[PDB]
């Protein structure tokens, strides 16, 4: 038998993820890059412990814009701090385009694949990470010959995975003609969770701190008026709401957005807002003196 | 197992103690299946046409599926129907096809070694997968019946438990550890517990998870406190996700029927 | 050096990175990871974007004896420009649970390379604090008017965070918690309301026992602390003020809005009560017909 290649999932430590985002957005739209320091263990886990950035160029990515001289100095800096392991590949950030390897990027990747076969290329989209999703996808070159022999099915053996394809168009061209994409899981520790979830010093300063009570009166005025308009609209609707076919009523007597529903959202927000506010006043007034 | 030792000293006929082994009783089940099994061989062809063999995921579905459909009596129809089609596959798709033979030929104790014989390590060397997947398929054959089989599978494990292990070795060692698990299922072999503990401590890619499952099967129901803690701890020790999953569920096997004596581990696992 | 400061803003990356570097020097038990701190300053708000390890040895016998590898710091800074040419020394982090008095002597060494007084950012690795797991100091030298000599001392500044939007969503992506210490619905802010009051208790306890410690165990009578304490009382209400009577009138106002809002919700659900009855009413006929 030969060597069989099979699924992997690239686990981007919490550290690694922030650095790529920080370095990549900051340098966008000029292309950003850097090496991924980490370790491969297992046969299903690429674990990227850290990344750093290699110096930007206005030739963007190139095979000779990788720059090994800078790589070597950087490696010795990690060596003296006892953090060097194994460079597990390279990442680069396309600006506002999708995750797909460019033709040039294929040859950049071909170089790192010689040095370690388990090397990945991680393509980042930073201007698209300001949604509620962070858009990052991973690729790893597969032998052109292997694709001829139908060895893309080989890469999904021994699990159902979480297989899904987040992007096509240039992606599915490059997969077909070069690569096997990887899904992305995140590693983080229980320490790191607590660091991430904590984002305020005002955690204990937000139910003793209050907003000006003129602002609250303005808010109650605004809220009550809004629901007064929605009630007139509702009242026009509910003069009927009694004939056959719901859908006919929704058109005819506007139940376009349902003024019942609309009033419920508005009612509930200001009602909940006032209970906190009164409770803050009453805590401070009685407790402090 | 404790009951037969007593009946011998109460004084009983050896006919009865043959039954209590279950080897006669398995054969009676074999017969019933030999005669009446109604299987669609044309359905197997239509699926064969639709699901390609060089397409590895597709090949697995079929091997498994037909293995269940023909399960119970040794049927060589699957092999002959799909005779070029099997060889097209490799990697774990070819691993499954070998071990699927033991689903089809499940039971068949008399012929147990014999039918799986050309796929045995030391009579096959073409692939690492076939060599491992026979041991697993041999384990299904003696699943619940492998009192003899325990030693034969264990020889291979102890030979391979001194290795640091190769990826060639891992595929052989993996099927050994699943197979011996079934063979030694609920027989409380501490020999097997020890043997597979050393495999887990090799830290091998596929074999550590396969060893973890095998211990839980053998030592089903015992609730041994050494085994419970050692495996609970090892999940942090290992750095492979496969291996981590295998330990967690192997503790399940061990706390079978132990209800609230097992409460304590559950609380910790959650 | 900037002698003007107000706040310290911290990027999330900084905290996490010092915890990573800490475990990979394998430091514990008064051997504490110390690396350089990188970011923007000449700004009252110290904005810390990044941090990196230095080769550092801490002796546990004496912490006044330490090793710092000065040569490395210049080389590393040239590679910081490669990443981004707007990162410079603005201090150094400590990884320990709290402030040491050997930290004042350490701070001296980073003055040489900073255009700003050097920052001490304590990145805890046990993640204590009821706000952020970071304390912040900057070293200031001043005359003390209490009849004691000129000190260099670490004076506290607030801690805040400035997070890039790009990075922040990574925090949300990573985090699978639905958040109970940050705003949400009524119940969520009801916890936030109780949480703040319980935070005040803990903070209020520490002052009382500090005051006991001063006049029996003889800790310095520090006028600057106690002056802010005098202003706590002067800014503290007194019962029988027409301002605190207006609070009663203002309570009536928002509660009444809740009272009408509560009625409004009750009306709307009674429309759905009747709807469902009309749905049952039709479905009697359909059942009977079958």
């Amino acid at each position: 038998t030969g060597r069989d290649d099979t699924k992997e999932t690239v686990y981007i430590s919490s550290i690694a993820l922030l650095k790529m985002l920080k370095h990549g957005r900051a340098g966008v739209p000029m292309e950003v890059m850097g090496l991924m320091l980490g370790e491969f263990v297992d046969d299903y886990t690429v674990n990227v412990v850290d990344v750093f950035a290699m110096p930007q160029s206005g030739t963007g990515v190139s095979v000779e814009a990788v720059d090994d001289v800078f790589q070597a100095k950087m490696m010795d800096m990690l060596k003296q701090t006892g953090r060097d392991q194994m460079v597990v590949g390279w990442y680069h950030s396309h600006p506002g385009f999708g995750c797909w390897l460019s033709s040039v990027d294929v040859n950049t990747q071909k170089s790192f694949e010689q040095l370690n076969s388990r090397a990945v290329a991680v393509v980042v989209d930073p201007i698209q990470s300001v949604k509620g999703k962070v858009v990052i996808d991973a690729f790893r070159l597969i032998d052109t010959g292997a694709l001829i022999n139908n060895l893309e099915p080989r890469q999904t053996t021994s699990n159902t995975g979480l297989l899904n394809k987040a992007n096509i168009q240039a992606l599915i061209h490059g997969l077909n003609r070069h690569y096997y994409s990887l899904n992305i899981d995140y590693h983080k520790t229980a320490k790191e969770t607590k660091m991430l979830m904590n984002l305020h010093k005002e955690q204990w300063q937000s139910g003793l701190k209050m907003y000006d009570y003129e602002e609250k009166e303005e808010s109650n005025l605004a809220a009550t008026k809004s629901m007064v308009k929605i009630a007139e609209q509702y009242s026009k609707r509910i003069e009927e709401e009694k004939e056959l076919t719901e859908e006919e009523l929704k058109t005819r007597y506007v139940g376009r957005q349902d003024p019942k529903k609309h009033l419920s959202e508005t009612a509930d927000e200001t009602l909940e807002n006032n209970i906190v506010s009164v409770l803050t006043a009453g805590v401070n007034s009685v407790a402090i003196k | 197992e404790i009951l037969v030792t007593e009946l011998t000293a109460q004084g009983y006929d050896p006919a009865l103690l043959n039954i209590l082994s279950g080897l006669p009783t398995c054969d009676y089940y074999n017969t019933f299946l030999l005669n009446n099994k109604n299987i669609d061989i044309g359905l197997l062809n239509k699926s064969k046409s639709s699901l390609d063999g060089k397409f590895s995921l597709f090949h697995t579905a079929v091997s498994v599926a037909n293995g269940f459909m023909h399960a119970g009596t040794t049927d060589n129809s699957f092999i002959k129907a799909n005779l070029p089609w099997l060889g097209k596959a490799q990697n774990w798709a070819k691993f499954t096809a070998t071990a699927s033979l033991g689903v089809i030929h499940k039971g068949n104790l008399l012929e147990g070694k014999k039918v799986m014989a050309p796929y045995l390590p030391g009579s096959r060397a073409s692939s690492r997968f076939i060599k491992g997947g026979s041991l697993y398929g041999l384990g299904l054959i003696y699943a619940g019946f492998g009192r003899d089989t325990t030693d034969y599978l264990k020889n291979i494990i102890v030979e391979n438990s001194g290795t640091s292990g190769d990826e060639d070795v891992d595929v052989l060692l993996h099927g050994a550890s699943l197979g011996i698990g079934l063979a030694a299922m609920g027989s409380a072999n501490i020999e097997v517990y020890e043997a597979l503990k050393e495999v887990l401590y090799n830290d091998s890619a596929t074999s550590g998870e396969a060893a973890a499952l095998g211990m839980g099967l053998c030592m089903l129901g015992t609730g041994k406190p050494e085994a419970i803690h050692d495996m609970f701890t090892y999940s942090q020790e290992t750095q492979h996700g496969n291996i981590t999953r295998g330990l967690a569920v192997g503790l399940a096997l061990i706390n079978y029927g132990r209800q609230e004596l097992a409460d304590d581990l559950i609380t910790k696992m959650l | 050096m900037s002698l003007q400061h107000e706040k310290v803003t911290i990027a999330p990356l900084v905290l996490l990175s010092a915890l990573d570097h800490y475990e990979r020097t394998q430091t514990k038990e008064n051997k504490r990871c110390v690396g350089v701190i990188l970011g923007d300053a000449n700004s009252s708000t110290i904005r810390v974007t990044n941090s990196f390890a230095l080769p550092f040895e801490e002796d546990e016998k004496n912490s006044d004896v330490w090793f710092l590898d000065h040569n490395y710091i210049e080389n590393m800074n040239e590679m910081c420009k490669k990443i981004n040419a707007k990162e410079k020394l603005i201090g150094w982090y400590h990884s320990g649970p709290k402030l040491r008095a050997s930290d004042l002597k350490i701070n001296e060494l980073f003055k040489k390379y900073t255009q700003n007084n050097p920052l001490l950012l304590i990145v805890d690795v046990k993640q204590q604090g009821v706000g952020l797991p970071t304390d912040a100091y900057v070293a200031i030298e001043q005359v003390k008017d209490d009849g004691t000599s000129t000190e260099k001392t670490f004076l506290h500044l607030p801690c805040t965070i400035e997070a890039e939007e790009a990075e922040e969503i990574g925090v949300e992506h990573l985090l699978r918690d639905v958040r109970d210490q940050a705003a949400g619905g009524l119940s969520i802010r009801l916890t936030n309301q109780l949480k703040s009051l319980k935070g005040l208790q803990s903070k209020l306890k520490d002052v009382v026992e500090y005051l006991d410690k001063v006049i029996n165990k003889e800790l310095p009578i520090n006028h600057t602390i106690l002056g802010k304490l005098q202003d706590v009382f002067n800014l503290l209400p007194n019962l029988g003020t027409p301002d605190d009577d207006e609070i009663d009138v203002e309570n009536h106002d928002r509660i009444n809005i809740s009272n009408n809002l509560q009625k409004a919700l009750t009306v709307k659900t009674n429309d759905e009560l009747m709807v469902i009855y009309i749905s049952n009413l039709v479905r009697s006929i359909i059942a009977f017909d079958d």
